[PDB]
C-alpha cells in the first residue's frame, strides 16, 4: 500500500528509506 | 540514477539498499 507510487510511477530513495518495516 | 517505472526489480533493488537487511514489506499491492 505504498509502493503504489514508487511502482506505479518513480520516487526517491529518501521517501522509500520510510518504507522499512 | 535513472528515472523509470520501479514496479519490478527494481523497486525491490530500492529497498534492497535503504531497507536491504530491514526486510521491506514489498509484497503484493493487496
Amino acid at each position: 500500500g505504498i509502493v503504489e507510487q514508487c511502482c506505479t510511477s518513480i520516487c526517491s530513495l529518501y521517501q522509500l528509506e520510510n518504507y522499512c518495516n | 540514477f535513472v528515472n523509470q517505472h520501479l514496479c519490478s526489480s527494481d523497486l525491490v533493488e530500492a529497498l534492497y539498499l535503504v531497507c536491504g537487511e530491514r526486510g521491506f514489506f514489498y509484497t503484493k499491492p493487496t
